[PDB]
């Protein structure tokens, strides 16, 4: 009403529409959060903190695969004690607000394991060049 | 089959870098009045853990006398203090006649405490106030070309501007545990006999280093480490005579010092804004700077150092003697006790001489014997010969102590062609660099170098 | 004992243990390298270069291929003038610290290499592209 | 003469050379473009700029695809209203300068068609990942 | 009267002194949110939301 | 254009630290901008005067 432009060129809109919606919008988040005499300290810290960031999360997105995709399987499976919703509950009602308030425990957890699957995989393909 | 190339990105490799380290403050200084802290407001405060590597197989090459690191420090600490001190106490307005007299004359430290009178700016401008302050060590200098008068001029009216402190400001060494910026790391050595160079076998890493405290002084260092197991004598060239010895002792040596006397303070407002601070009177009895160090102690550390200087100097006697002479900023000890700067003479410290048996024999006693040494005590300093930097000290209200656990050694060799069968030791020092040498030797500082390259004859399908 | 946190996200700990250890590890050594008056200008010299050398490094990676996988093949046989050592030699017994020493002669021979090896794959792909 | 190092280390030299021969050489040119008391503020803000200029182009090469290659092909046909010129002129005869002060209409129109040919594969990709 | 106290200025005569509104902007990676409510206390669950 | 549509959000106006930037920032500005002029020490002197 508001578009892509409004919603992710500004930010957060697609928040109340649920995540399902995401599925065909998550773009123009990523890209419009990458822009750009004592002022000039105060100026230069905050351009330098907006590139670190940005590049410390593509450091993550890396190590872990896939990851250009932005959406990216990585082939571990869920732990039983995080299936306490179903799927459907959690793609048509549930918002990344909402979901991110009890997910939010275990972000270690989960990061060590995407490590450790994503390093497996890569001894996997390193034997199979040296098989083949 | 035929070999194949492939590349390794993160290797494990380093290469020598030369970059900076940063605060890394303690965290702990901090409070409100940090920002009345010399070193300290303008500081970050960190919390880092220690390394646990060990880095297992690895052996490395150290260098005290060529790491850079230490030029850093030396230049930041002369640019911090200078700019902590700008905001304030300009002196230009004080160098005016001064006239005086005698205190009781007698004692020549106490003959000193001249009644110091001047005309000077009040609140207007227009009018001028007779009065007085009282003043000793000559920084109050007979006046050029007067013949045996009451009048005086500032020492630094033939040199440049002086100023005093900010008052409110504190000078308190606050250990910084300088730490690495990304991309660069710090090792250190973990190893005994260690001469100052060489292949280290116990080597590992550090994040940040151990906070060292700067310390201004010379001759014996205070407020320092100890050697973990044994005296470790250590110098760039034991056969160069322009080189100094760094000596790191064992055990523990403590050392008590005062100025006795209940002192008062007065202030007079000159011109707008600004007071000027100086002693108002001291109340009746009379005053000895000094340091009583235990002689017990004292005599078992310079045997134990004669027996591993030995080592080097083999089948030979070892004496002491006095500095070279000169000014009391080149021949004293110094200390900043009480933010108070103090000049101590060495005499009689250095009046002995060990027979080359070293024997370590001494007794149970219920002696408390000491050696007590005099000091003076300067109210101008060049601070680190900062004559352009010159600095008044605020006078204090008290009856000050000292402790300190005490020392790092530093000492020249002597002796000529006549000898030959003894060397003499005197007592050395003026060079700000080793006093931190001293302890941040213990690290170097590298580059991690990633992506490297290896064959493994695999191959790419595509 | 130690471990991974110690190793690489502390750095050169596996230097001790050879180069074939290094290929269950070479992870986190890289993620922990990318971390964040007068002295503002020191601080942000210090984080300019940082994230430059980082930069640089990705550059470099990406015009070789293949390169998100940290190791890659790039379809370049060895010059026997290289081939003084025995491949089990120089993965079990030798460190990179140890290799490095030697191998750092002909720098930009691999480097020059390893472009052109790429920039032929690159023709070839697009003749396919335009074939198909 | 010249040759790479001075066309592209150096650059803009192949613009006299037609765009066909930019199919054996634009590789350089991109790696020589991200080298590396108030003065320190002039010169903080040129590394600053340069950086965010170069990240900010890898993002959109990023969300089109495909985009490691440095030359690809998104799938997205052509209007026939950019269709005035025959292939051969435009490969044998044109050089990028030249091209580029026409083909410099419409700049809006390309990216966002771009952008969606992509979504559009990754979200069939879903799909299959899902009916997979 | 400032001269038992610290030394003062007038004013560089050129200057002018106009209060002009800084709308104030999020560097990249933030954002504003504000309250398009009315009744508001000054706290609280604030529902017409805008960015 | 946003409105967030079905986001609601807790505001707190006495805990906004961004009050505190804009204090400061005034203050060091005004500071700063009267720095290169006017200096009065001159003026303090015995002043004679009448009604
Ligand atoms: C630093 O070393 C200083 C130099 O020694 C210490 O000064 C000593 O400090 C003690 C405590 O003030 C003084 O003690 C006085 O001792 C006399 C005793 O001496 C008289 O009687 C003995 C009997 O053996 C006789 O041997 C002596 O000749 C005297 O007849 C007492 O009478 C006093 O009332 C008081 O206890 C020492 O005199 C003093 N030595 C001096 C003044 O040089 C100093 O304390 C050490 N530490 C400090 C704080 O400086
Ligand atoms: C720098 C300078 O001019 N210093 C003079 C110095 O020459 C002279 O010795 C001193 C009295 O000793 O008075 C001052
Ligand atoms: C403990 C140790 O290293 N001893 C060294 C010795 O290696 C070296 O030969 C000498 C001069 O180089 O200095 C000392
Ligand atoms: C140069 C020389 O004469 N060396 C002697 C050495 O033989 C003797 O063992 C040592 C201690 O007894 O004193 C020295
Ligand atoms: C500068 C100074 O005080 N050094 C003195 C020296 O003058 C004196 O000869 C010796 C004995 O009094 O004590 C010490
Ligand atoms: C401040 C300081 O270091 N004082 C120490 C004291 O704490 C310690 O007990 C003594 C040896 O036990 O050495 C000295
Ligand atoms: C800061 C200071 O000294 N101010 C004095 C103030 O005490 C006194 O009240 C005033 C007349 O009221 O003159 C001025
Ligand atoms: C409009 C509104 O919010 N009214 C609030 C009420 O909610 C709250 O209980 C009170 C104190 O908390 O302040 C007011
Ligand atoms: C210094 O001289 C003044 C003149 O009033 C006198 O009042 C003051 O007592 C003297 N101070 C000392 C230390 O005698």
């Amino acid at each position: 009403a508001v578009g892509i432009g409004a919603v992710f060129l500004g930010f957060l809109g697609a928040a109340g529409s649920t995540m399902g919606a995401a599925s065909m919008t998550l773009t123009v988040q990523a890209r419009n959060l990458l822009s750009g005499t004592v002022w000039g300290i105060k100026q230069l810290q905050a351009r330098v903190l907006a590139v670190e960031r940005y590049l410390r999360d593509q450091q993550l997105l890396g190590i872990w695969g896939c990851s250009g995709k932005l959406i990216c399987c990585t082939n571990v499976p869920w732990n039983s004690s995080w299936s306490n919703r179903n799927l459907s509950e959690i793609w048509d009602n549930m918002t990344w607000l909402q979901w991110d308030k009890e997910i939010s425990n275990y972000t270690q957890i989960i990061y060590g394991l995407l490590e450790e699957s994503q390093n497996q995989q890569e001894k996997n393909e390193q034997d199979l060049l040296a098989l083949d | 089959e035929n070999l194949w190339v492939t590349v390794y990105y993160g290797v494990p490799v380093w290469k020598e870098a030369k970059t900076t380290l940063f605060c890394a403050s303690d965290a702990r200084a901090y409070e409100k009045e940090v920002h009345n802290v010399w070193a300290t407001h303008a500081c970050v405060p960190t919390d880092p853990s220690p390394q646990e590597l060990v880095l297992g197989n690895v052996t490395e090459n150290f260098n005290m006398w060529k790491n850079d690191m230490v030029d850093q420090m030396h230049e930041d600490i002369i640019s911090l203090w200078d700019q902590s001190l700008k905001p304030c106490v300009k002196l230009t307005p004080l160098c005016v006649t001064l006239i005086c007299s005698d205190a009781t004359v007698k004692t020549g430290t106490v003959e000193e405490m001249k009644n110091c009178s001047f005309n000077t700016t009040t609140e207007i401008r227009d009018k001028e106030k007779k009065e007085y302050a009282l003043f000793y060590k000559p920084d109050i200098v007979p006046l050029s070309e007067t013949n045996n008068t009451s009048e005086y001029r500032l020492i630094n009216c033939n040199t440049s501007a002086c100023t005093q402190a900010c008052p409110k400001v504190t000078f308190e060494p606050i250990p910084i545990h300088y730490c690495a910026p990304a991309g660069y790391a710090i090792l250190k050595c973990n190893d005994e006999t260690f001469n100052g160079t060489g292949p280290c076998s116990n080597v590992s890493t550090v994040q940040c280093t151990h906070g060292i405290r700067p310390v201004v002084s010379t001759q014996l260092l205070l407020n320092g480490s100890l050697a973990e197991k044994e005296i470790v004598i250590r110098s760039e060239n034991l056969t160069n005579n322009a080189k100094i010895i760094i000596v790191h002792l064992h055990t523990p040596v403590e050392i008590v010092c005062t100025r006795p006397n209940n002192n008062t303070r007065k202030s007079v407002r000159i011109g707008p804004g600004q007071t000027f601070y100086a002693t108002g009177d001291i109340i009746g009895d009379i005053k000895q700077a000094h340091c009583n160090i235990s002689e017990e102690k004292w005599n078992d550390t310079l045997q134990k150092v004669g027996i591993e200087l030995q080592k080097h100097f083999p089948n030979k006697t070892i004496k002491y003697n006095q500095s070279a002479g000169g000014d009391m900023e080149i021949t004293t000890h110094s200390f900043n006790c009480g933010g108070e700067f103090f000049y101590c003479n060495t005499s009689n410290l250095f009046n002995g001489t060990y027979n080359g048996t070293y024997i370590s024999t001494n007794s149970s006693a219920n002696s408390t014997s000491t050696i007590t040494l005099q000091c003076r005590i300067k109210q101008i300093i060049n601070m680190w010969q900062g004559v352009g930097r010159c600095m008044y000290a605020p006078p204090i209200a008290g009856n000050i102590t000292c402790r300190s656990n005490i020392t790092g050694l530093l000492l020249t060799r002597d002796g000529g062609t006549n000898s030959n069968e003894t060397e003499t030791f005197r007592p050395a020092g003026g060079d700000m660099r080793d006093n931190w040498r001293s302890e941040l030797y213990k690290y170097k500082v590298v580059k991690i170098e990633p992506l490297g390259v290896a064959p493994t004859r695999c191959k790419r399908r595509v």
